[PDB]
């Protein structure tokens, strides 16, 4: 993080970022540790379970943030189809 | 008198589906150039985040009258880094 005496907060891409911290189950701690692991919501959603749970260091936290990626409302508003 | 909303089922359902919804509209609405109805609009498309995601630029202007710009916004961010610079790209820069 720069070779600068300043912090990162000049550099922080609001889009993206507030795209990660409106993701379900994920709260602040589980936010830096993707910014320090994931450079994107891309790698995130990329991401298994196993992946996202070892960064977030929460496994119901991960499944929440998981299942959301792969979910949709759509589902739980009207149930015609799907395993789950 | 309508037998529904009875079950602890129905408020588990409503209670995921609103948050569901409201959290999927909220992430496309992080985007400056994105309105609410926009986001609403890729919810009746793809309703989904991993559809999102795995939709292209083109995919996104796809949608409805939404916004070709938009999907160029969404996009954007999509791929972007939430410190906003990366290591090095194509120039290797600190790093750290």
């Amino acid at each position: 993080m720069d070779s600068e005496t300043l912090p990162e907060s000049e550099k922080y891409n609001p889009g993206p970022q507030d795209f990660l911290l409106k993701m379900p189950g994920v709260n602040a701690k589980n936010c830096r540790s993707l910014m320090h692991h994931v450079k994107n919501i891309a790698e995130l959603a990329a991401l298994s379970q196993d992946e996202l749970t070892s960064i977030l260091g929460n496994a119901a936290n991960a499944k929440q943030l998981y299942d959301f990626i792969h979910t949709s409302f759509a589902e739980v508003v009207s149930k015609g189809k799907g395993k789950k | 008198r309508i037998r529904r909303r009875y079950n602890m089922a129905d408020l588990l359902m409503e209670k995921l589906e609103q948050d569901l919804v409201s959290r999927v509209t909220e992430c496309l609405t992080t985007v400056k150039s994105v309105n609410k109805t926009d986001s609403q609009t890729l919810l009746t498309t793809f309703g989904s985040l991993e559809q999102l995601i795995a939709a292209s630029r083109e995919d996104l202007a796809l949608c409805p009258g939404l916004g070709p710009q938009k999907a160029r916004r969404l996009f954007d961010v999509l791929h972007e880094p939430f410190l906003k610079v990366p290591g090095g790209l194509e120039h290797h820069h600190h790093h750290h």
